[PDB]
């Protein structure tokens, strides 16, 4: 999932952009993925 | 009166150039809706101008290779650009020039002389061309083409596939890989095919449908779901 | 935190006391041995002479579009020149321009008035952006401009732009038609008149005009970057290839860390990169000699640090998960 | 028939988020203890499993 | 055990691993 | 005005007109690549 980032491959953005701009893009991937775990864990805790 | 027919599942093309396998890949692009009416045309003993819409799905069941190319443009009165795709002698010619058409363009064929069909340089589609902003040069059969303008590009997809059926579209599935991407950058609202005069061919109209594509292990689309 | 499997836990717990138990540290990861850079081999230099030094740039209403292919980006050679009054790259960060090979590269060259270089950018509007030239909203490329006022100026009326058009263009659309524009109801019948305007109005350029009217030469590149077979490459040499060992790779600008292996996957001629369920690139095609490499990431398998309380004893016993005991 | 235990899972949050990438892995430290409080949740499961 | 039943190769590569249960299917 | 500073270094030099653009974190060109360079985390002002 892109999560609003320009591309979903973490290694593309870093090759395609500077560190200053990648911060804006990557932190959209992290905040998205890191949230997609907190969804998974929350599913387990309930299911467990 | 042009007859209709049923498009079946035809009209799926590789959306992008990235190889995949064993994966169901949802994608949204301009596709031919499944089971949509596709207009059906004749060559017997008939090449109207057609609305180009968003993109056109062209499927020509042929034997003697009658249909040699297409003509694109908004007006076709020589007051605007026009795209001319012509295939003769296996050679492809693409010109965006602005040129004044004959009202029923065709390319010539003379039956059984030392040069079959002759008429290779016959070049009666048009009076003459002035400003040319682009150039390129190079029923047992079924050839399918997808034509679309994406943000000024002009994209063409194709499959050259053998079949045995006389009457109708083959019921089945084939995925169209990309051929070229001529950057003509012109407004195309209408088009007219070309014919070789001494061969039915189909026209669908794409829509922004969303398909789910199934890539098999060799990286080919073996099925689809609209 | 990197000292040894024990101290890897204390950083996790944020504690110097580690209670008796089992703790699973991050999967053990192998640092990349060496760097690989693999680009297609071609010695040619892109026509930076025939794009940037060209003697006549076409007018903006009909702008030339020149496909650039099979060359190495000479980008370091532009530095002795009139340079650039604006260089603005929408898709790429300009630092990466060297590290990264391109795909469909079209230089679109035309001469516009000074004030209007602003108007070339995705989203802008005005006389240039609306009528005679337009850029996509997703545009990926660079927009380069430098004043030609020492050349294009004499009054030079040849450079010319489309003032009137019924509606706005689509991206990268060209309309060179001169047919008269009808302001009111009455047909113009192909002649100027009241509420009839010849749509193309020529710029004047004197050599003495203010910076607003000094003609700038704009050249707008375009490219797809990844996803596509590379043609135009960067000024970066290619190294030797390493198989079956953890490496740090650059293939056609795609970078990462992987273990490059051979593969039987068969790409259609137009396909370059393969991708996975996770869309991380699984397989690439070696650009110099065409063959399909599987990229398998390093760092597989979990670690678990079995320890009695560091309060008691400082010895630990590590549990590597699903490896027969050889590799580590 | 009754279920008793469910498959014990454990996630590496540093590796799932930023795959094997240095420039990204540094950034995940700003978000901090998110990573480290998941594995405290998925461990509490796997213990009572 | 016959009724109840790559996939795990693309799970450990990302991080989603599966720990083994403490008690074997034999001890149970 | 509201805010006092800490390590303040004025870095003064004369560059060609077109090239004031090139002084900013992330830019490249003859000035930014070769003879002067600014950090990606740079904190300060650029006056010309
Ligand atoms: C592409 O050409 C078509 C015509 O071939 C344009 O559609 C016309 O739009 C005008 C309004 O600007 C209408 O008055 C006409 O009736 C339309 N003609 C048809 C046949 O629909 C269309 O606007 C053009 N596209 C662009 C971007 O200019
Ligand atoms: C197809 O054409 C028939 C007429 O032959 C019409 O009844 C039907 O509604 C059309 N359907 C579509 C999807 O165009
Ligand atoms: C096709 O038409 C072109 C017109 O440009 C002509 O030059 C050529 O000889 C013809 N025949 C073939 C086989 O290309
Ligand atoms: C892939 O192609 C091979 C022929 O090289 C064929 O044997 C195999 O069945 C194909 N796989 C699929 C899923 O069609
Ligand atoms: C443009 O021409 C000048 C001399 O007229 C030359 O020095 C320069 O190298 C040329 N530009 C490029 C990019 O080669
Ligand atoms: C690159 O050069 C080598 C020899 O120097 C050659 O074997 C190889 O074919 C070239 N690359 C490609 C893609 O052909
Ligand atoms: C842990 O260390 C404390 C000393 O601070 C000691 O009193 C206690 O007995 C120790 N416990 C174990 C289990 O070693
Ligand atoms: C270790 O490898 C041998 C053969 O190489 C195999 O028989 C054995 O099952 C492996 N260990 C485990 C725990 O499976």
């Amino acid at each position: 999932s892109n999560f609003g980032a320009i591309s979903s491959v973490l290694n593309d953005i870093l090759s395609r952009l500077d560190p200053p701009e990648a911060e804006v893009q990557i932190d959209r991937l992290i905040t998205g993925r890191l949230q997609s775990l907190q969804t998974y864990v929350t599913q387990q805790l309930i299911r467990a | 009166p042009p007859a209709y027919t049923n498009s079946f599942t035809r009209g799926v093309y590789y959306p992008d150039k990235v190889f995949r396998s064993s994966v169901l890949h949802s994608t949204q692009d301009l596709f031919l809706p499944f089971f949509s009416n596709v207009t059906w045309f004749h060559a017997i003993h008939d090449n109207p101008v057609l609305p180009f819409n968003d993109g056109v799905y062209f499927a020509s069941t042929e034997k003697s290779n009658i249909i040699r190319g297409w003509i694109f443009g908004t007006t076709l009165d020589s007051k605007t650009q026009s795209l001319l795709i012509v295939n003769n002698a296996t050679n492809v010619v693409i010109k965006v020039c602005e040129f004044q058409f004959c009202n029923d363009p065709f390319l010539g064929v003379y039956y059984h002389k030392n040069n079959k069909s002759w008429m290779e340089s016959e070049f009666r589609v048009y009076s003459s061309a002035n400003n040319c902003t682009f150039e390129y040069v190079s029923f047992k059969n079924l050839r399918e083409f997808v034509f679309k303008n994406i943000d000024g590009y002009f994209k063409i997809y194709s499959k050259h596939t053998p079949i045995n059926l006389v009457r109708d579209l083959p019921q089945g599935f084939s995925a169209l890989e990309p051929l070229v991407d001529l950057p003509i950058g012109i407004n195309i609202t209408r088009f007219q095919t070309l014919l070789a005069l001494h061969a039915a061919y189909y026209v669908g109209y794409l829509q922004p449908r969303t398909f789910l594509l199934k890539y098999n292990e060799n990286g080919t689309i073996t099925d689809a779901v609209d | 935190c990197a000292l040894d499997p024990l101290s890897e836990t204390k950083c996790t717990l944020k504690s110097f006391t580690v209670e008796k138990g089992i703790y699973q540290t991050s999967n053990f990861r192998v640092q990349p041995t060496e760097s690989i850079v693999r680009f297609p081999n071609i010695t040619n230099l892109c026509p930076f002479g025939e794009v940037f030094n060209a003697t006549r740039f076409a007018s903006v209403y009909a702008w030339n579009r020149k496909r650039i292919s099979n060359c190495v980006a000479d980008y370091s050679v532009l530095y002795n020149s009139a340079s650039f009054s604006t260089f603005k790259c929408y898709g790429v960060s300009p630092t990466k321009l060297n590290d990264l090979c391109f795909t469909n590269v079209y230089a679109d060259s035309f001469v516009i008035r000074g004030d209007e270089v602003r108007q070339i950018a995705p989203g802008q509007t005005g006389k240039i952006a609306d009528y005679n030239y337009k850029l996509p909203d997703d545009f990926t490329g660079c927009v380069i401009a430098w004043n030609s006022n020492n050349l294009d100026s004499k009054g030079n009326y040849n450079y010319l732009y489309r003032l009137f058009r019924k509606s706005n263009l689509k991206p990268f659309e060209r309309d060179i038609s001169t047919e008269i524009y009808q302001a009111g109801s009455t047909p113009c019948n192909g002649v100027e008149g009241f509420n009839c305007y010849f749509p193309l109005q020529s710029y004047g350029f004197q050599p003495t005009n203010g910076v607003g009217y000094q003609p700038y030469r704009v050249v707008v590149l375009s490219f797809e970057l990844l996803h596509a077979p590379a043609t135009v490459c960067g000024p970066k040499k290619s190294t030797n290839l390493v198989k079956n060992k953890c490496v740090n790779f650059n293939f056609n600008g795609l970078t990462g860390t992987g273990v490059l292996t051979e593969s039987n996957k068969k790409f259609l001629p137009f396909q370059q990169f393969g991708r996975d369920i996770a869309d991380t690139t699984d397989a690439v095609r070696d650009p110099q000699t065409l063959e399909i490499l599987d990229i398998t990431p390093c760092s597989f398998g979990g670690v678990s640090v079995i320890t009695p309380g560091t309060n008691t004893s400082n010895q630990v016993a590590v549990l590597y998960q699903d490896v027969n005991c050889t590799e580590v | 028939i009754l279920p008793v235990s469910m498959t014990k899972t454990s996630v590496d949050c540093t590796m799932y988020i930023c795959g094997d990438s240095t420039e990204c892995s540094n950034l995940l430290l700003q978000y901090g203890s998110f990573c480290t409080q998941l594995n405290r949740a998925l461990t509490g499961i796997a213990v009572e499993q | 055990f016959n009724k109840v039943t790559a996939m795990q190769m693309a799970y450990r590569f990302n991080g989603l691993t599966v720990l083994p249960p403490l008690l074997t299917d034999e001890m149970i």
